[PDB]
């Protein structure tokens, strides 16, 4: 009955709350500061202490030292290089050459080491963040998942197993089949389970213009791998870092073969990573070069196959049980009716028949929609299939 | 006549180049040699007319 | 100002009476409470006393500086235009969240300490790509089709306007769409009324331009692109011609076929990256569906593949029908000679012989169309 009343006594209490956020101060929209009521006790303290006494302290670049005496040799962004001293804030110890310290604008002297440079384009590749897939997810596969799992967590879960029977654990590993097969999808699962540092590359990122650009991204990759305690390198589409050196009278495709020695001087030769652990995935194994298959880089080389039947009526039974279905379907006939065909292709097919129970007016996929589902994406798009020609993986 | 010598003897002034205003009278402005400043305006000088 | 998500009671119930009297209990009390600020503090004024007093610490020239890295105790490593990097100190107005390697922040003149951030102007690139407004009418200039109208609808549209059936049903929608055909069929053409239609952000870009002429600026305008479209939101992607990156060759790439395959293989993972993806919808258009890469035509990275025909003669005249509709058609002329005329024409062929007859006309002067217009029209049009 109070139609008007709940209106506009809602609506002038909806306008003073504005009313009096403006004489709290929240107004004034910005080009990069802040609120008022926030920084209030850098107020009259710091902005006199973090500023008149704090100096810019300009960072640079150490040359060398020298025996018997400090006399450090400094060198700057543009400018010239000086001789330098310490600060009496500082120990000698750590003032190690080629390092990066901080330094005053007049007297010229150390006050602080720094951290080296790590071109954060680097930086960008590291994952910071996990995905959600399980290994419930990667049905059909389960002794290639144990085969690849011992191979990545069990040293780092447990270090003391292969150390008491004495062995170093193999370090390298990559993963193979044709597409759509569950490489990658198997990759996210090891994301999901591990707890290190999982840097992620894809290879085609590398493919730089200037000469030589994309090796220095690759020794900054494993100097940032060397600087934690164990880490996981993940690769990805390796066939365009490199397949085999192969040149004849204009070099051509050079500048990937570059990156690529490279990438093998730091797997192996003149100590190893250590407490590293790469991991690679193509679709064409046949064109990479055979030093790089070598293993001691490549110890593991998983296959992925399609699966026989049962892994297949096992993925209808991971991409099928979160669907309003008629309960007295069964799948070993679909599974039976596709022989050869990815697990993307019996998600498509299950996606794909629940949306033929949304053409009518349904609620509940019948048989007969799994029906019509098989014979759309099998025999249908038939005409490309992506398989054959990778099956031989040419 | 007289004044100029005292006059001449202010330094020069610098050239600018005006991106776009912002807020609370002030632009943003880079030299050609140098960086990109936010200054803000005299009184002299409108907005709109920036 | 953002105050309360809880709305959903819709009706004169009285959770809306308790609730929205009780934020309005709590602005009464908010009201009265700020009231005796303003009644009993004449210390300082603070809208504008501490304001100027933080405009006092900042000088006037506010230099702009470039960030690099962060050490969390408000002072970090910043780079001015010159070259030369400091490692100066962050000050407590500048609210440390806008902060990223890369930004473009405000430092002082004197001891260059971060003062502020900058809101950045953008890359016109994204103005470059970004489709503004709708392109043209809606379905119902397209006419004949009626199946893949439906299958667009079935993998775009319903998606965005009714996300009800897919969690009912638990399912989530299919992912890739590709279009194909004969030339001039509509497949452009269906994507403007698509762009019509939706509400998301819209994106265009041909596959020729997809090439460059330096190492790797392929992959990372691929890179790029992904950034773009997903840092939106709920967005349509489209690609037209992608067969155009596998047949023709160019001497301004300076690499050879092996840098366009690294491009596919950069496109071939941002289909099918294992990051989460988000809500990008990809579209995409050739005529040479033969051509290229099937690992990219794969279900996973393109699901629904859509044939276009050639159009048969009962939609040819629903077509003529279509673009002869606003024209002063005079009566002498007969459609079903014109449909017959060319036993494979399409639906680009027809609007070419409208337009290209009314051209006619406007070199007589005249207002209505005549039959011998069409006659040496389609002479002009399709014998050459
Ligand atoms: N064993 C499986 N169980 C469940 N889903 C699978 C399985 N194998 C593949 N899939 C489905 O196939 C899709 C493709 O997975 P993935 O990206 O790992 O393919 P891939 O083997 O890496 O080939 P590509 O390199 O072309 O991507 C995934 O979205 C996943 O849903
Ligand atoms: N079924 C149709 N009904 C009405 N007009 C049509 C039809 N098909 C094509 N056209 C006309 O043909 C013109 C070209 O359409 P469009 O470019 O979409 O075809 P296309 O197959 O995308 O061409 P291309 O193969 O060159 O990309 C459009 O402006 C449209 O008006
Ligand atoms: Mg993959
Ligand atoms: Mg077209």
């Amino acid at each position: 009955t109070y139609s008007r009343q709940i209106k506009q006594v809602e609506d002038d209490i909806q306008q003073l709350l504005k009313k009096i956020n403006e004489l709290t101060g929240i107004k004034e929209s910005d080009t990069g500061l802040a609120p008022p009521a926030l920084w209030d006790l850098a107020a009259d303290k710091q902005t006199l202490q973090s500023e008149q006494p704090l100096q810019v302290a300009r960072c640079t670049k150490i040359i060398n030292a020298d025996s018997e005496d400090p006399k450090y040799i400094i060198n700057v962004k543009q400018f010239a290089k000086f001789v330098v001293d310490l600060s009496d804030q500082v120990a000698p110890t750590d003032i190690e050459e080629g390092m990066r310290v901080g330094v005053d604008r007049n007297k010229y002297q150390i006050h602080i080491p720094l951290p080296p440079k790590i071109d954060p384009t680097v930086t960008m590749m590291q994952v910071e963040e996990k995905p959600d897939v399980t290994y419930s997810d990667v049905g059909g596969c389960k002794e290639q998942i144990e085969k690849l799992r011992e191979v990545v967590e069990t040293p780092l879960l447990h270090p003391e197993r292969f150390v008491n029977l004495g062995i170093e654990p193999p370090k390298g590993v990559l993963l193979f089949g044709p597409p759509g097969t569950g490489k990658t999808l198997c990759a996210r699962a090891v994301a999901n389970r591990t707890d290190a540092c999982f840097i992620r590359v894809i290879g085609s990122e590398l493919v730089q213009k200037y000469v030589g650009e994309g090796a220095r991204m690759v020794r900054e990759l494993f100097e940032m791998a060397r600087t934690k305690k164990a880490c996981l390198i993940f690769f990805d589409e390796i066939d365009a870092i490199g397949g085999a050196r192969f040149d004849d009278g204009a070099g051509g495709d050079n500048e990937v073969q570059r990156t690529m020695l490279e990438l093998i001087n730091q797997l192996d030769g003149f100590d190893p990573r250590g407490n590293i652990k790469v991991l690679m995935a193509t679709n064409r194994p046949d064109t990479l070069d055979p030093a790089l298959m070598r293993p001691g880089r490549l110890d593991r080389k998983i296959e992925f196959s399609l699966p026989d039947l049962e892994g297949r009526t096992h993925i209808f039974k991971i991409h099928a049980r979160s669907m309003s279905v008629e309960r007295d379907i069964r799948f070993e006939l679909l599974a039976r009716l596709c022989p050869n065909s990815t697990g993307a292709e019996i998600r498509s097919v299950c996606t794909e028949a629940g949306m033929f129970a949304i053409r009518a007016r349904r609620k509940i996929a019948t048989e007969k929609d799994f029906l019509e589902a098989v014979n759309k994406v099998i025999k249908s798009y038939a005409k490309f299939s992506a398989t054959p020609r990778y099956m031989t993986y040419n | 006549l007289r004044e100029e010598l005292q006059l001449l003897q202010e330094q020069g002034s610098y050239v600018g180049e005006v991106v776009r205003a912002m807020d609370k009278k002030k632009v943003l402005v880079k030299v050609h040699p140098e960086g990109k400043f936010v200054v803000d305006v005299d009184k002299n000088i409108d907005i709109n007319d920036v | 100002a953002s105050k309360l998500p809880l709305v959903t009671p819709h009706t004169q119930c009285r959770l809306k009476l308790l609730k929205l009297e009780r934020i309005k209990d709590y602005l009464l009390m908010e009201e009265e409470f700020i009231r005796n600020q303003e009644q009993m503090k004449p210390l300082e004024e603070k809208q504008e006393e501490e304001r100027s007093k933080v405009d006092d610490l900042r000088g006037t020239p506010m230099s702009v500086g470039t960030l690099e890295e962060i050490i969390d105790d408000n002072h970090a490593i910043v780079s001015t235009s010159v070259g030369s990097e400091h490692y100066v100190s962050i000050l407590s107005f500048v609210d440390k969240d806008l902060l990223e390697p890369g930004c473009s922040v405000l430092l002082n003149h004197k001891v260059h300490a971060v003062i502020g951030v900058l809101m950045d102007d953008t890359d016109p690139l994204v103005t470059v790509m970004k489709v503004e407004k709708a392109p043209q009418e809606t379905y119902a200039d397209i006419g004949g089709l009626d199946n893949q109208i439906q299958e667009i609808k079935e993998s775009v549209e319903l998606p965005l306007t009714h996300p009800e059936y897919y969690e009912e049903m638990g399912i989530k929608p299919p992912k890739g769409v590709i279009l194909y055909g004969p030339p001039g069929t509509g497949k452009t053409l269906l994507a403007k009324a698509v762009a019509n239609q939706t509400s998301a952000t819209f994106l265009r870009v041909v596959g020729s331009e997809l090439i460059q002429k330096y190492l790797g600026d392929g992959p990372k305008l691929v890179r790029e692109l992904f950034r773009v479209a997903e840092e939106h939101a709920p967005s349509i992607v489209f690609i037209d011609e992608i067969d155009a990156i596998g047949t023709k060759r160019y001497d301004s790439n300076s690499g050879g076929e092996r840098e366009i395959q690294r491009t596919m293989l950069e496109l071939l993972n941002q289909l099918d990256g294992f990051d989460s993806r988000g809500d990008v919808k990809v579209i995409m258009a050739t005529n040479r569906i033969e051509t290229l890469d099937p690992a990219l035509i794969r279900p996973g990275r393109i699901d629904r593949k859509i044939e276009f025909p050639l159009p048969d003669e009962k939609t040819k005249k629903r077509i003529f029908q279509i673009h002869t509709s606003r024209m002063t058609l005079a009566d002498d002329v007969t459609l079903d000679d014109l449909i017959m005329a060319k036993d494979d024409l399409s639906g680009a062929d027809i609007k070419a012989i409208c337009t290209e007859a009314g051209l006619m006309a406007l070199r007589e002067r005249r207002m209505k169309v005549t039959n011998e217009d069409f006659k040496k029209s389609k002479e002009n049009v399709l014998y050459k």
